[PDB]
């Protein structure tokens, strides 16, 4: 293990952060040396600038305020729509572990059977449940865009304070890296995310449900199969 | 001498070694031949990748006629890649 | 042709060691950094309980499903924990009789770190931080090994 | 209650950030702070988006009114037909055309592709001497005019009349916002909106909204 | 997160009129600003109601876990006799006294008059030595001593145990209002508190609050 040998302020990486970056077409790389708003300095840029709807420097901030915080929410939204359908399918009683009627639960039988158990959280109400989301996700959010308890809000893209508990957040070089893998997991939770939501709209059979059916007849079992529904007449 | 300090890239990625690997390499293995009647070496276990998916906790049978199907894929499909990464030709051949 | 991967360590070819791929990869080099046996600026008391946490609850595992009780139910997993308890035990005495025995003189000269620059000497190296270290340890595995007779009885579908 | 300044009541409140966004820092009415994602950052955008949501208000608040109203002379005293905003829009085809107030002594509009040309002449002409001005004095002004559209004169005083800026933006947006209430409810129920008030006036908790949350299901 | 300070959280949070007044800005617990009479503008009457509401918090919050713990205990494993708080007080009446635990191995009080007498003597000492001090050191404050009461010695700290006193005041305000909601139980329904949770925890929405609505009806 060798100290990355920062000095600069570049993040080369491997090749990542410089003018050489690794572009999006492997040939047809954004013209004229990459449009000449962005060349780098941050992560998550690769030049999908076509449309250039940011063109402005404090929009180029606002969308990635916008970014990080719709990447990290996908994440957990992928996990948790992942999760109890390979756990019901092992051996875990849910109800239904499918993600329509996950929140459909609480009018079954006598509100939410956690993990097949009786003997934990059930909640039979709705409107408690709406009461504690608006108040403590606004006071939550509040607290992301002013800064509170628990460490003060300083940068509102990364806190990097006593949140952590690793305390990893020290050489500078490494997370140049790590906030890449960041938001390079971030883009592919996105697209499992659009997997769940146009296959929700298309079938109506769980995500992990179609990966069975597709891998039982590849060349019958996809998308294509589905190509003559929603059609006028 | 060999050299004074490990270089952090050794392996040098060229983003088109695996893709022609793996692609190069399955879009002809599954022809068809007299040899099985009709059927390839992708698609023949394709039908049993997803024939044991099917009963999930079981492991399939010790005698099933698909791990030769397993193993002499990926005994091409290594050894095309292996020989895809020896086209870093920049500087030996 | 002009092109290497193998090296001797940070120039110096009359060091015993040499880098490879296994060893000095940056993959390898960070994880192992980050191991707790490696940190060198927390409290040994707080390693030993991480590491002890860890040792116990993998040492549960064999005593349960391989011992002399294994066939007869509901009591096949309690003697497995008591024996795998027994042996964090002896651990630990091991533990303290190392630092009876290594630490008992003086210390050594000096250190650098790879990318040259002084660092200090680690503070488990002493006999009150190797003391402290097997403490931890006592507590981290007796702790895990309860806690894995405690993950075998509730369990979702567990075998 | 100092909305002129940066003391603005803003989208936070106390949990305001006072690190507000520069290009805007009150001397106009609805400042209220809120931009999370700043569509508006160029200045004759701004302005375009000031008129533009003028516009948007003032024609929901119209909307909005309008789909409070007949409903409820209907439920009083009077018959329309369908007073619920629905086929209110076919009670031309029914059986003797669009009666107005339900009277056959009233507008009585038999072929709707008439009140379809003179409705283009008459919103293209009014549209156009909107933009560029024209009668009744020639539009200098965009925003507020100050020409007689104004016949009682409360815009002498100048706070007062900036208090009504404030609030016929505030009264604006909650007309926008309540419009879609109205559209999602037309989705959703396909109801009367002030038959789902009455409804659940009469229903406080049983039938709420999550009776009707199973009826979009895909399968 | 701020309450020592000008920016506590206010009565309002974000409605908070950032005008307040002037006689109380921060520098002691529970100071939330909350006062549309204003009862307490005279600072030593002022004292007065920091020790009144200290001393009310405390006796509440003993009082409100003593309606709490006695239903539970007899509710799951033990007994005795009527658990809930109505006929607690006339247990010593019904057949042989008060036993303690629902044991004729303990307390056994026959007389309620000897309770009675012994009872005032000891709070009238206890009480007259809580205001002028006495035992255990003489006391020389009369909000929080600092004498030999702590014997953990929490009150080192300074900030945590001003956080501290901030809990304690805010769990005395919820044990309050917690035992009115107690009273107001032990009024409309007359029933067991707990047995009112057991059964809207049983009865959600069909038997809420307004079936016994219709009880106290003049006529
Ligand atoms: C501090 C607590 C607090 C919470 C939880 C909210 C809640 C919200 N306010 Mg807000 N407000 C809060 C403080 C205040 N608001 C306002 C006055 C307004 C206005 C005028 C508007 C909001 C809007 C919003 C929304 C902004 C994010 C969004 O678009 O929703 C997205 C999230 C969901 C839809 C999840 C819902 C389930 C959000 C639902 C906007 C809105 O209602 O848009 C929908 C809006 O126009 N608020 C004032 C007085 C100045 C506040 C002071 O406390
Ligand atoms: C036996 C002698 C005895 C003496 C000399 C004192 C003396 C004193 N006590 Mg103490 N107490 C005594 C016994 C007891 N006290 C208490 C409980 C308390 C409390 C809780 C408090 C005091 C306080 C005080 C001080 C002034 C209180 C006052 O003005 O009363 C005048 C009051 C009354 C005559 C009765 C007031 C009843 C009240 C209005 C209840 C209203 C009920 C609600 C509206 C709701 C009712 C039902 C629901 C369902 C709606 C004073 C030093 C107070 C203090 O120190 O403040 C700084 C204080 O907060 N005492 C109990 C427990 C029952 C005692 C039992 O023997
Ligand atoms: C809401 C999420 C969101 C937001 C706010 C942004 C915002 C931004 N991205 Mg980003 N991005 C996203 C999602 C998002 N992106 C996803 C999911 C990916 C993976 C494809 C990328 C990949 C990406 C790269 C590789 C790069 C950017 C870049 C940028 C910046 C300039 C580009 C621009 O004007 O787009 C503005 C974006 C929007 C206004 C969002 C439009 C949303 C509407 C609904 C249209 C989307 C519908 C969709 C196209 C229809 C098909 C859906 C199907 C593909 C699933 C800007 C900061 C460039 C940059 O500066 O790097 C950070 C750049 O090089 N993005
Ligand atoms: C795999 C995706 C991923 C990756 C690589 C990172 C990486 C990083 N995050 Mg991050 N984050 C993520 C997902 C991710 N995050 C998600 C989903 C959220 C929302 C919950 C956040 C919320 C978040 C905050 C609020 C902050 C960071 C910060 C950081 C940086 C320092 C922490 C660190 O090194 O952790 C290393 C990360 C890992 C080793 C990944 C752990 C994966 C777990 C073990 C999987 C199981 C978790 C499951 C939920 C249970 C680093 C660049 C801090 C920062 O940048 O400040 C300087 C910071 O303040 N992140
Ligand atoms: C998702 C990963 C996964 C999981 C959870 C299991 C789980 C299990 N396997 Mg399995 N297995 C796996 C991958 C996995 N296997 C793979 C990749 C192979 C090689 C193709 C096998 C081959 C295998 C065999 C040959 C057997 C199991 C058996 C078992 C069971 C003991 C248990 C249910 C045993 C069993 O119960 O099958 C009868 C058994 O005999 N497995
Ligand atoms: C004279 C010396 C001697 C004695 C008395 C024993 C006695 C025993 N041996 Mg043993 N052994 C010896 C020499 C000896 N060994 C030698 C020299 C070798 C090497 C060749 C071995 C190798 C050996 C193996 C490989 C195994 C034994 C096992 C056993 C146990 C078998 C009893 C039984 O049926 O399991 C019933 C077992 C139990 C009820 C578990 C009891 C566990 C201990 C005694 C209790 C510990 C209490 C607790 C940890 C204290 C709490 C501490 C606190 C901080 C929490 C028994 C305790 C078996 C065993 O225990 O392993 C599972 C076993 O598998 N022996
Ligand atoms: C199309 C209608 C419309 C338009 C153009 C605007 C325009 C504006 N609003 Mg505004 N607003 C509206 C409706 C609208 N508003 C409604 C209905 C509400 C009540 C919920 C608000 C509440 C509001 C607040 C609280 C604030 C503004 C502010 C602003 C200004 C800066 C933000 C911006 O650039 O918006 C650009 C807007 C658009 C480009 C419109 C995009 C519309 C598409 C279809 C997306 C909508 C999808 C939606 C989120 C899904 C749910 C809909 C449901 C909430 C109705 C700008 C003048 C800020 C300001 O400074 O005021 C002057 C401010 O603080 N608005
Ligand atoms: C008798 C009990 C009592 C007393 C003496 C006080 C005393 C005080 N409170 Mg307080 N409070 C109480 C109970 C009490 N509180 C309860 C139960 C709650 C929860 C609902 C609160 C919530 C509260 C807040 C949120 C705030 C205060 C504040 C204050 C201070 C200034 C207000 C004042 O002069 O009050 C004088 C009070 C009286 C003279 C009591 C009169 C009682 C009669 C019987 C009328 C009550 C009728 C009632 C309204 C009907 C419904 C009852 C039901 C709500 C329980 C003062 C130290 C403010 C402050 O600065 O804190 C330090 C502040 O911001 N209180
Ligand atoms: C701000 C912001 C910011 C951030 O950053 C981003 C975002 C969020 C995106 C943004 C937002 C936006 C929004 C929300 C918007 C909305 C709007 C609306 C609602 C409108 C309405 C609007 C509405 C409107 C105009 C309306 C109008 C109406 C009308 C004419 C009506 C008519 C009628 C009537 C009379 C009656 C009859 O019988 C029928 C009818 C036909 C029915
Ligand atoms: C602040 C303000 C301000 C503005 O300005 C004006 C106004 C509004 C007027 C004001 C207010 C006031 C108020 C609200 C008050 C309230 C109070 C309360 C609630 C108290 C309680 C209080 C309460 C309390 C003490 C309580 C106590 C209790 C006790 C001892 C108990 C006992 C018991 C027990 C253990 C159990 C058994 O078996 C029985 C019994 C016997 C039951």
């Amino acid at each position: 293990k060798k100290t990355a040998a920062k000095a600069a302020a570049p993040k080369s990486s491997g090749v990542e952060f410089y003018g050489p970056n690794r572009a999006k077409w492997l040939g047809p790389y954004s013209e004229n040396s990459t449009p000449a708003y962005l060349t780098g300095e941050f992560p998550g840029d690769y030049g999908w600038d076509t449309a250039g709807l940011s063109a402005d420097p404090e929009t180029f901030k606002r969308y990635r305020e916008l970014e990080l915080i719709h990447a990290r929410w996908a994440m957990l939204g992928a996990l948790g729509c992942l999760t109890p359908e390979l756990l019901a399918k092992n051996g875990t009683k849910f109800g239904e572990a499918v993600w329509f009627k996950a929140g459909a639960q609480i009018f079954s039988e006598g509100g939410l059977d956690y993990l097949g158990n009786p003997s934990l959280v059930h909640a039979q109400n709705i409107v408690a449940t709406l009461a504690v989301q608006v108040i403590l996700m606004g006071l939550i959010e509040g607290y992301r865009v002013n800064g509170g308890p628990a460490g003060e809000g300083l940068d509102p893209l990364y806190p990097g304070e006593s949140f952590d508990p690793l305390g990893l957040a020290d050489d500078p070089d490494t997370f140049a890296e790590l906030k890449v893998k960041e938001i390079k997991n971030g883009r592919l939770a996105m697209f499992s995310m659009f997997g769940f939501f146009v296959q929700a709209i298309v079938t109506g059979k769980g995500p992990v449900q179609n990966l069975d059916d597709h891998l039982a007849n590849p060349t019958v079992n996809n998308a294509f199969a589905f190509a003559t529904k929603f059609t006028p007449s | 001498a060999s050299n004074k300090s490990f270089p952090r890239d050794w392996v040098k990625t060229d983003p088109l070694v695996p893709v022609l690997g793996f692609a190069g390499w399955t879009i002809p293995a599954n022809i068809g031949v007299s040899a099985f009647g009709g059927q390839s070496l992708f698609g023949l276990f394709t039908q049993s990748i997803g024939e044991n998916l099917a009963h999930f906790p079981t492991g399939p049978a010790l005698d099933d006629k698909f791990w030769l199907y397993l193993i002499t894929y990926h005994l091409g499909l290594f050894l095309t890649i292996t020989l895809g990464q020896i086209g870093v030709q920049g500087r030996k051949q | 042709k002009k092109a290497q991967v193998i090296s001797p360590v940070n120039g110096d070819p009359f060091v015993g060691m040499l880098e490879t791929p296994v060893t000095s990869a940056p993959i390898v080099a960070t994880y192992l950094s980050n191991l707790p046996a490696y940190r060198t600026g927390v409290a040994p008391v707080l390693r030993g309980v991480e590491i002890g946490l860890a040792h116990g609850f993998l040492l549960a595992g064999p005593f349960i499903k391989l011992g002399p009780l294994r066939n007869v139910p509901e009591t096949a997993e309690i003697a497995g924990s008591l024996s795998a308890a027994g042996l964090v035990l002896i651990l630990a005495l091991c533990l303290s009789i190392y630092g009876s025995a290594q630490f008992q003189s003086t210390p050594s000269i000096g250190v650098k770190t790879l990318s040259g620059r002084s660092v200090a000497r680690d503070p488990l190296f002493s006999a009150d931080g190797w003391s402290e270290f097997a403490a931890g340890f006592l507590v981290g595995g007796e702790a895990g090994v309860a806690w894995a007779y405690v993950c075998t009885q509730i369990l979702p579908y567990y075998s």
